[PDB]
């Protein structure tokens, strides 16, 4: 099974989770169970306390002007532990008498684990202590709650404008992470127009709300093009763009997936339904004017096993 | 991290039990890849619990820092040599062998220390942004050895403790080849290259092999 | 860290951590199987042993001489580890025992 | 009369801290009369002048807000003079 | 020259001393603070450089207090002459607008970052925030310009006194209205109506969602705002009826010093208020993890 487990400063604390990624489901989240191991005598007129709580970081000044206190807690649980499901069961048997199990729920309607690059975002933190109720005698640990590519593939993309006539549209919604995006151009040009170039871009929407909404115009990846239209002929043309982390470095703010402890992450995936971060994509096509924009969903697939808490290859 | 197997060079009959044994050096996580080499390696398990998409003979097993390989009903197909591999850490090593979608290559012949001899890897049936490149080296009667690394999403380019500045990596990204630049070839670089393939973001091992390439000095 | 245990073929010296106010144990596996408890020790008052090792296996600790004696029937045969109650520290590796 | 008046008075509040004058009027003012006694006071054996004199409401001798006495009775209060504004 | 002027025309003095003393007590070492950490210590931001120029514009006023203390503390006899009450009258104005331009662009902002989070870090740059800082006090510079052209030392029965001077007949009455009137439009109208828009809107926006000590300082801030310029404003605009209505001239012959006292204590609370009580600050002055692993499991 290899569950995972992290210690206290001066070995006071241990806390075992099965997993550390909770996948949403769109109608259950996955439990965040788990068992604490205590020492033996540290708990005298003592009660351990684990709470889970979801921070939404959304600024780093060097001085709060009033009081604005530059942390924003969404979601905050709290658990004593002084039925068991069958992981937490076995680890009772294998730690002995002295462990106490903690069970957690994620309530719906909350955020995904999203940071911004320069961790801003929003993040999932457990926080493990006793006390008759310091960062030298709690655990610290975080947890991404992400979801994956849904089974229905959806309605296929197509949005048409006139002003000259440009039609645009992919062959479907549901792209993997890496996937090329094949669109489909075909243009008019009825009269009295040139276009000098074709462009085709791609853009994340991010949807920040904590007092009031906000939208993020960050271009992911852009191609251009030389080919011309002339007057009363037709073209079509078929586009491969594909969104990548290789160009859009030394973009501050730019959407990534939840990062544990300064990782390595991609382009944040779309978020499928409140207070949080909501990412979604978009393919902007220009004429040179007329634009037009084909949303469209980014996922994982769904995986057999446990990602990874980092990247495979390490240094 | 030094990677030594027990067993040597085993014999067995039809209905033996085969038992391969493989033990790290910095207590790797429970990530080892096993390959069967006759021939292109092929990779039979992966992360060391799961089977890949070849037959249910084939079972690992993690006890620590040794991982174990039991085949439990051989079959007359099976000679050939088996390597263990970790992919915690960018420099991976392979194991030693104990003997019991198409990737096209191209490039070869004699060195002549002192030039280019550019090699180019061919993918059809998948893209480089959702995929790594990996190339290996195969010295004649020695194990596997990795020696270059791509990854266009990221754009990192990893490569060997004694084979980085001599070697560089490249990707064109608009018609799926990948490349490897050479230069100031030595006596002891005359292995068969192996382009490999492995997916980005869950590097669950390299899947498919190239065809290989021989390059003698 | 440099988790370095001596005797067998038993005494663990710890670097990184001290002993002041933690309890310390001694792990052995199994001749094949995984993990196991045999004896702790707190900073002293209560030893608290196990059922199986009792009477025929003790323990104690020094607190300036920066080691932990256990002092020790043919089952006995595995690899012993020395490490925190709550199993903190790095996991180690014993020489042997029989 | 009024404007010998105030000219002894404005002599007395000067050798309090003569010679003849060559200016002198007289104001309808309720409550007073404003003597504009623009003279000399030359002195010999010591014991050009402004004094604008005004029972006297005010006495602004000088040996230029002349126009502040005059109108005193309405209010001898400066602007501001409570603050540093 | 013999100039005399001679005519014929308390607990509350005394609580307007204290007050200038306890201001004077504790508002040096607060903005000294203030200007070593923002100006040196701490990282230049928009914020940092707004608090400094404040904390400058507070310190200047507070190193020329000592002066408006010996005129008040002795029954107006002004030892100074006629180039020193100008010149102190000129600068306590300068500092008194730019501190009140200061508040009120510090609600402005605090109001679009948190309200228009689209266009806040896309106009909040180092240089405009200096093109503002430098517009500010510009503004501030001739905006008082009239105290330092107006003012005249005279003589009120054995008391000099340096006032504003609002005679240099016709042109005396219209001057004193225009002066005050525009000083209460600038200095207590419109930078109150910001602060008091900004925040309640701000409020509103948080009202309508799931920090309560957010609302507690802001509060404080106003009221104190609030409470201290008030009684100064009023008593300038007072002014007014004296010479155009009848008027006794008694309430404010010590009202005044009263609320100038006020005004003075807003003025030293103020870092108080916005630095001087931040959680995070304090930490600083006070002083002046484990790796994830992993186990095995039966089955
Ligand atoms: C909602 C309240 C609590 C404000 C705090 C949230 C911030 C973390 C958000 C709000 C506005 C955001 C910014 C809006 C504008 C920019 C520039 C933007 O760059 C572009 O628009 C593309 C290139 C260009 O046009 O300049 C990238 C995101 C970024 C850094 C955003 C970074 C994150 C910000 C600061």
């Amino acid at each position: 099974t290899r569950v995972f487990k992290k210690s206290s400063p001066n070995g006071k604390l241990t806390v075992y989770l099965g997993k550390r990624d909770f996948v949403d489901h769109l109608d259950k989240v996955d439990p965040v169970d788990g068992v604490v191991l205590v020492d033996p005598d540290y708990l005298k007129d003592r009660k351990v306390f684990v709470t889970l709580t979801v921070a939404f970081r959304y600024g780093r000044e060097d001085l709060d002007v009033l009081g604005l206190s530059f942390r924003k807690d969404l979601f905050i649980a709290t658990y004593q532990a002084f039925p068991p499901t069958r992981l937490q069961d076995r680890l009772l048997r294998k730690l002995g008498q002295h462990a106490h199990p903690f069970f957690f729920t994620i309530p719906q309607n909350l955020p995904s684990s999203v940071t911004l690059q320069p961790a801003l975002g929003v993040d999932f933190e457990i926080r493990a202590f006793v006390a008759k109720s310091h960062k030298r005698n709690s655990v610290r640990l975080v947890i991404r709650k992400v979801q994956f590519a849904p089974e229905k593939p959806g309605p296929q993309p197509s949005a048409e404008t006139t002003r000259l006539h440009l039609e645009a549209s992919l062959d479907k919604e549901l792209y993997y992470h890496g996937e090329p995006l094949n669109v489909n151009v075909h243009v008019t040009n009825n009269s009295t127009k040139t276009v000098k170039k074709i462009k085709v871009s791609v853009r994340q929407y991010a949807d920040i709300v904590l007092f009031s909404t906000a939208q993020y115009k960050v271009p992911v990846a852009q191609l251009e093009q030389d080919d011309q239209v002339s007057p009363s002929s037709t073209f079509s043309k078929v586009y491969t763009i594909t969104p990548l982390l290789s160009d859009n470095r030394e973009k501050r703010g730019l959407a990534l997936d939840g990062k544990l402890k300064h990782e390595d992450t991609n382009l944040a995936s779309s978020t499928i339904v409140v207070l949080g971060i909501l990412v979604s994509y978009r393919v902007k096509v220009k004429l040179v004017d007329v634009s037009v924009e084909l949303p469209f969903v980014l996922m994982h697939p769904k995986p057999k096993e446990e990602p990874p808490h980092r990247e495979v290859p390490e240094n | 991290i030094q990677m030594t197997q027990s067993p040597s060079s085993l014999s067995a009959s039809v209905g033996d039990r085969v038992t391969i044994t493989c033990r790290a050096s910095q207590s790797v996580s429970s990530a080892v890849a096993w390959y069967q080499q006759k021939k292109a390696p092929k990779l039979l398990i992966y992360s060391a619990s799961s089977l890949y998409s070849v037959p249910s003979r084939f079972s690992g097993s993690r006890s620590g820092t040794d991982f174990t390989l039991t085949i439990s009903s051989l079959q007359p197909e099976d000679f050939a040599t088996y390597y263990c591999q970790q992919y915690k850490y960018v420099p991976v090593t392979f194991g030693q062998g104990t003997k019991v979608v198409q990737l096209v290559e191209s490039g070869g012949g004699l060195v002549q220390p002192g030039g280019s001899l550019r090699l180019s890897c061919a993918a059809s049936g998948f893209n480089v942004y959702s995929s790594s490149i990996h190339w290996v080296r195969q010295a004649p009667g020695k194990g596997l050895e990795w020696v270059a690394s791509i990854s266009s999403y990221y754009g990192y380019t990893y490569y060997a403790d004694s084979v980085k500045g001599r070697f560089t990596i490249s990707a064109d990204t608009s018609k799926n080849t990948a490349y490897l630049q050479m230069n100031s070839l030595r006596a002891e670089d005359t292995a068969v290259y192996y382009c490999a393939r492995s997916r980005q973001f869950w590097y669950s091992g390299l899947d498919y092999w190239g065809q290989g390439t021989l390059v003698t000095v | 860290v440099q988790l370095q245990e001596s005797g067998g073929g038993l005494s663990c010296v710890v670097s990184g951590f001290f002993f002041d106010t933690v309890t310390m144990a001694w792990y052995r596996r199994a001749p094949g199987k995984h993990r196991e408890l045999v004896a702790s020790a707190t900073a002293g008052g209560t030893t608290t042993y196990a059922d199986s090792v009792k009477d025929r296996f003790t323990i104690s600790r020094d607190n300036a001489k920066n080691t932990v004696y256990l002092q020790m029937k043919p089952e006995d045969t595995a690899v012993y580890y020395c490490n925190t109650f709550v199993r903190s520290l790095s996991w180690g590796q014993g020489t042997q025992v029989t | 009369e009024a404007q010998r008046r105030g000219l002894q008075v404005a002599l007395e509040e000067f050798h309090k801290h003569e010679t003849s004058v060559e200016s002198a009027v007289d104001t309808p003012f309720p409550a007073g009369i404003f003597v504009r006694l623009e003279f000399k006071l030359q002195q010999t054996s010591c014991r050009k002048c402004l004094a604008c004199i005004k029972k006297v409401l005010g006495r602004l001798v000088h040996c230029t807000q002349c126009l502040r006495v005059q109108r005193a009775g309405h209010s001898f209060y400066f602007p501001g003079q409570f603050a540093f504004s | 020259d013999y100039y005399s002027l001679e005519s014929d025309l308390g607990v509350v003095h005394w609580v307007s001393l204290v007050l200038y003393c306890l201001a004077f007590v504790l508002g040096i070492p607060g903005n000294a603070i203030v200007i070593w950490f923002t100006g040196f210590k701490w990282k230049k931001t928009v914020t940092t450089l707004w608090f400094l120029n404040l904390a400058i514009a507070d310190f200047i006023f507070l190193l020329f207090l000592p002066l408006y203390i010996s005129y008040v503390a002795m029954n107006f006899h002004w030892p100074f002459g006629i180039w020193l009450c100008k010149a102190n009258s000129f600068t306590a104005q300068l500092n008194m607008f730019a501190s009140v331009f200061f508040l009120t662009v510090i609600s402005l902002d605090h109001y679009i970052h948190l309200i228009h989070p689209v266009l806040s870090h896309r106009h909040r740059t180092l240089k405009n925030s200096l093109i503002v800082i430098i517009f500010i006090w510009l503004l501030a510079s001739l905006i008082g310009g009239p105290a330092l052209y107006f003012r005249d030392t005279v003589e009120f029965n054995n008391h000099t006194l340096c006032y504003n001077n609002f005679q240099k007949p016709d042109l005396t009455l219209i001057r004193h209205h225009v002066l005050t009137w525009v000083k209460f439009i600038i200095g207590y109208l419109f930078p109150l109506l910001t602060m008091s828009i900004c925040y309640l809107c701000l409020i509103f926006k948080v009202k309508k969602r799931s920090s309560s000590r957010h609302f507690w300082t802001i509060l404080v801030v106003v009221v104190a705002f609030v409470v201290c310029w008030t009684p100064y404003h009023l008593f300038s605009i007072w002014e007014l009826t004296i010479h155009h209505n009848s008027y006794s001239h008694h309430v404010m012959q010590a009202g005044i010093p009263l609320s100038t006292g006020l005004a003075f204590l807003n003025s030293c609370l103020n870092p108080i208020l916005y630095v001087l009580i931040s959680k995070k600050f304090q930490a600083r002055f006070r002083s002046s993890s484990c790796t994830t692993a992993s186990s095995s499991l039966a089955k």
